[PDB]
């Protein structure tokens, strides 16, 4: 049978792995930031002086 | 469905269209008089619930479900 | 009204004050003498604020004031009781035809000539004249005397001012 | 002087709870009253002090 | 026990008076009526047995927390609820049943209670963004509170309708939403730019109708109800015996935190069946009489309740015009009890009963300052008459006060001086001194008056006056010397009364290390030091802006200017002190999913149950702590803000009243 500190670890595993996979997650921000660096958006112009 | 779902749009971009015209010209008319039940408050009331409308119905299309460009 | 109430002589100058007819006109006089009542009630003077509010004829108030301040003293063996008991005897002698008229403050006169037997009772009883003072409360109709009353006197009760 | 019977108990203990509840709330709700008032009483007091030194600083000119 | 029909001594009866019957076929069938009556009678009694299995099951079920409160499905118990509410509604009820069904209700409502205050309820029904899910929610929950107040409404049966308060309470708990975080203040922006107004309406006129439609849909129930509602409530605070007393008064309490809903409609209505003046004279007679020390504590119970209760009216401006409406102060100052000057074997109790009327002539003042936003837009004639307090009304108050802490002077004078024989000071000493300085700061320009006025008459008694002005001034500016100078030693004397007040002398606060109790002992001081500087303020600067008293003298007997100047500075340092650790709150509130597993210990400090709580849950319990600890902080920085400018407004006073008294001695 599971221990109480094992159903509350199995617990921190799930909690831990949605935060990576909902479609507001980590992964989701990685790819927009990404994207707006393909499509130019953070390269802001170079005034010199 | 697919036609009143296109004929609610397409309706919602007349009124924008001509309120944003109507925007204009009142932008112009509330400048130049002002340097030398009242039916007012209707406009002003549909002029806000016109806006929050469509901020709501754009809201409730965006913010799993599938966003409606997906189906 | 500020004068009026701080005067030594504040109900004689107010009254003097109705003579000034082309400086105060009646209406402005019996607003001083409003302000002057109220701004006397202010004060705890129950007696001055009477006096004012008989001065422009407001009988409503002045029974109003007088059960206020004789229910909330009505048992006590205090100077107070005793000189408001004096001066409602005199509003009993001499204002009674007044008091007795008005439409509004009709139950508030009924209580006026209810009170004015219950300080006559309290005086005899806080003075060991038991029999006279069980003929005062018998004479003042709120009690029943028999079985065959007590319908009676539990409906009755429920037509009494607050002050009773 | 004064399974089910426990439960008896915790039925006493919840209702003491829910009236304990509410006169903590009420308790909170006034000091937070209070502490409003005396605000209120010092920026109102300070304000008539600002008024009253603008009806002293004309009269020397 | 319960009764069968004897088929036996039936049957023998039957034919011992067979003369009756026509033939036998008739005796054996009035037998099959009695076996018929018999079969429904034991389905009656095993369909009671099985409830009173099925409420003991669940009962246990939950009272032992052998289901983990973040799993159980509240759309489930939300679903039972309103099943059970139903039948916890029928006329037809037995007692008993309807009682194991009522504790049922209850049991369900408090681990409702237990879910809410340690994790967000529905989570699961805001992430489906389904406004059809939100729905059916409120109209579960609206279908059990329109049944709670049926069992009100059709109950004769005392404990019925106790359960039904208790759930009704507990249900208003649950209803109501927890506090919005506080809104900044960039008090820099003073320069031109224009545009940036008009969108402000936008975000309210939905978060204000979101919380809006839940208290208006309570408030539209209320208000449907509320003249049988409230007068079955009202009679039952008066009716019940000594426990559910006390529950009918505590829901009243949680009802007109809500009346304002429907516009202070309980509150009238308490007034139009005389419930306030007779629960004052209920209160005084029974409770602040001579008998006072025979005071029964089951009842003592009931005039903490009433007292509460009073509290709770106190809180509405309609409430303070209500309670001087039946002469509060004066009839409560009347009451034998105040007259008392109080010995050791018998202390507490005399401030068990003292400090909750000190609560309710402090909460007497408080509304008196709304009358200053008259901007004369005319246009429509609603007539209703709501009686703004008037010039009169807080000078009523303030005299009714003035003359209770004149004639009960020798009194006040013991608790003003603080001359504690007791070997320690305690919290509830200090509690009722908070409300002493207060009360003597909201009275004290009448002080002034009534020692300054000299009539040309009676010499005797203006003398007299100023005489009590003197023993009430030098025990109040030698409380100003105690409190401020021995501030420190006196939050390391101060002991707990309560066991409320051990567990927060364990309790450590995270922005400060000191125990909570060492805190609410100080934040009380701040608030002692507080008033008696706004007392200080008010006998120093008189009205034209003359001087009046002295309360400190020249020197760098009345204490010296020395004090004002270190009150400044270690007020001027907690200042400084509250900005850094408000600083460090808003940074945990702005990183709470964040913090250590060592910071989630600092704030949440519970025991060795703190490995049990989940992350959502801890998160949740964290981020209101710290709305609750910002909140505190903010008002202590106003506080000591205003403490500031006090004391350099005390300063300056006393330095040109002595500039100018030395310059009258040179001409």
């Amino acid at each position: 049978t599971f221990t109480t500190s094992e159903e509350r670890i199995m617990k921190k595993i799930y909690e831990l792995f949605e935060e990576i996979n909902q479609p507001n997650s980590i992964k989701s921000k990685v790819e927009e930031i990404s994207n707006q660096l393909k499509l130019g958006s953070m390269e802001k112009e170079k005034i010199k002086y | 469905s697919l036609k009143f779902s296109k004929s609610i749009l397409s309706t919602i971009y007349l009124s924008i269209v001509l309120k944003r015209s109507n925007k204009i010209n009142n932008n112009n008319q509330n400048n130049d008089n002002n340097n030398e039940i009242n039916d007012n408050n209707i406009e002003n009331y549909e002029n806000e619930y016109s806006n929050n409308l469509v901020e709501q119905f754009l809201t409730t299309f965006f913010i799993d479900y599938n966003n409606l460009f997906i189906v | 009204s500020e004068l009026v109430v701080s005067s030594p002589n504040g109900f004689k100058f107010a009254h003097e004050l109705s003579l000034f007819s082309e400086f105060i006109n009646k209406q402005q006089w019996r607003t001083i003498i409003e302000q002057s009542a109220l701004e006397l009630e202010n004060k705890n003077e129950y007696q001055s604020a009477i006096e004012f509010w008989i001065m422009i004829e407001e009988y409503p108030r002045v029974l109003e004031i007088y059960n206020s301040r004789i229910s909330v003293l009505l048992t006590s063996i205090s100077s107070e009781r005793d000189q408001l008991y004096q001066f409602g005897k005199q509003l009993f002698n001499d204002y009674q035809g007044r008091l007795k008229t008005t439409s509004t403050a009709r139950t508030s006169y009924l209580a006026f000539e209810q009170l004015l037997k219950l300080c006559d009772f309290f005086d005899l009883y806080n003075k060991e004249k038991y029999q006279e003072a069980i003929q005062k409360i018998e004479n003042l109709e709120i009690l029943p005397i028999s079985e065959s009353e007590i319908d009676s006197k539990v409906q009755d009760y429920r037509f009494l001012s607050p002050h009773i | 002087d004064v399974i089910d019977g426990y439960l008896k108990v915790q039925f006493e203990n919840i209702i003491l709870n829910t009236i304990c509840d509410i006169q903590k709330k009420t308790s909170k709700e006034f000091q937070s009253h209070y502490e409003q008032t005396s605000i209120h009483d010092w920026n109102r007091d300070k304000k008539y002090l600002e008024e009253i030194l603008g009806q002293k600083h004309i009269k020397v000119l | 026990t319960s009764q069968l029909l004897d088929i036996i001594k039936i049957r023998e009866v039957l034919k011992n008076d067979f003369n009756r019957f026509s033939n036998e076929f008739e005796i054996e069938r009035e037998l099959e009526e009695c076996c018929l009556i018999n079969s429904s009678i034991q389905l009656y009694n095993s369909k009671l047995k099985a409830l009173d299995g099925w409420k003991s099951f669940i009962n246990i079920s939950l009272a032992q927390n052998t289901i983990e409160i973040d799993t159980l499905d509240e759309s489930l118990l939300l679903s039972l609820l309103q099943r059970i509410v139903i039948d916890f509604s029928n006329e037809r009820n037995p007692i008993e049943s309807t009682l194991s069904i009522g504790y049922t209700i209850l049991t369900i409502l408090f681990t409702l209670k237990l879910k809410k205050d340690s994790y967000q309820l529905f989570i699961n029904s805001s992430l489906t963004t389904n406004s059809t899910d939100s729905n059916v929610i409120e109209q579960k929950m609206k279908s059990i509170f329109e049944g709670l107040l049926q069992t009100v409404l059709k109950s004769p049966h005392q404990a019925i309708r106790g359960i039904s308060y208790t759930c009704l309470i507990q249900y208003l708990d649950l209803s109501a939403t927890t506090p919005t975080t506080p809104s900044l203040s960039p008090l820099s922006t003073s320069i031109n730019n224009v545009v940036e107004m008009n969108n402000k309406s936008k975000n309210k006129n939905n978060q204000d109708k979101e919380q809006g439609y839940g208290n208006l849909n309570i408030g539209l129930i209320i208000s449907k109800i509320e003249d049988k509602f409230i007068r079955i409530l009202s009679s039952d605070c008066n009716s019940f015996s000594r426990g559910w007393r006390i529950t009918a008064i505590s829901c009243m309490q949680s009802i007109l935190s809500i009346d304002n809903l429907c516009g202070h409609r309980s509150l009238m209505f308490l007034q139009n069946k005389g419930f306030i003046i007779n629960m004052i004279n209920d209160t005084c007679s029974k409770y602040l009489s001579d008998n006072w020390e025979n005071i029964d504590p089951k009842d003592l119970h009931v005039y903490k309740s009433q007292m509460s209760l009073l509290l709770k009216i106190s809180q509405q401006m309609d409430g303070v015009h209500l309670l001087m409406n039946n002469n509060v102060i004066g009839s409560f100052v009347k009451s034998p009890f105040l007259n008392y000057i109080p010995t050791d074997k018998i202390f507490g109790k005399f401030i068990e009963i003292l400090l909750p009327i000190l609560q309710l002539f402090a909460s007497l003042c408080c509304y008196c300052n709304n009358t200053s936003k008259n901007n004369g837009n005319i246009n429509n004639n609603n007539n209703v008459g709501g009686t703004v307090l008037i010039g009169s009304d807080r000078n009523e108050i303030y005299q009714e006060l003035f003359d209770f802490l004149s004639n009960h002077s020798d009194l006040f004078i013991i608790i003003l001086s603080d001359q504690s024989s007791f070997s320690h000071p305690t919290l509830s000493s200090l509690k009722v001194l908070k409300l002493t300085c207060f009360l003597f700061s909201k009275v004290s320009s009448l002080f002034f008056k009534k020692s300054t006025t000299t009539s040309s008459s009676t010499s005797t008694t203006s003398s007299h006056n100023r005489t009590q002005f003197n023993r009430f001034h030098y025990c109040l500016i030698n409380l100003l010397v105690k409190y401020s100078v021995n501030s420190k030693q006196i939050i390391e004397l101060v002991k707990p009364e309560n066991i409320d007040e051990e567990l927060l002398t364990e309790k450590i606060d995270f922005s400060y290390r000191k125990n909570q109790f060492q805190i609410l002992i100080k934040e009380t001081i701040t608030s002692i030091i507080h008033d008696l500087l706004l007392y200080c303020r008010k006998v120093s600067i008189v009205q034209d802006s003359n001087f009046g008293f002295v309360c400190f003298n020249s020197n760098l007997i009345l204490p010296s200017i020395d004090l004002a100047i270190n009150i400044l500075v270690d007020n001027i340092l907690q200042y400084s002190f509250y900005k850094v650790d408000l600083s460090q709150c808003f940074k945990l509130l702005q990183s709470y999913d964040q913090l250590t597993n060592y910071q989630y210990q600092e704030i949440l400090q519970t025991g060795e149950d703190y490995p049990a709580f989940g992350p959502t849950q801890r998160n949740h319990m964290v981020e209101n702590i710290l709305k609750e600890k910002i909140i505190d902080i903010e008002t202590q920085i106003s506080i000591i803000h205003e403490n500031i400018e006090i004391l350099l407004l005390l300063i300056v006073s006393h330095s040109f009243y002595f500039c100018n008294s030395l310059y009258l001695l040179f001409q």
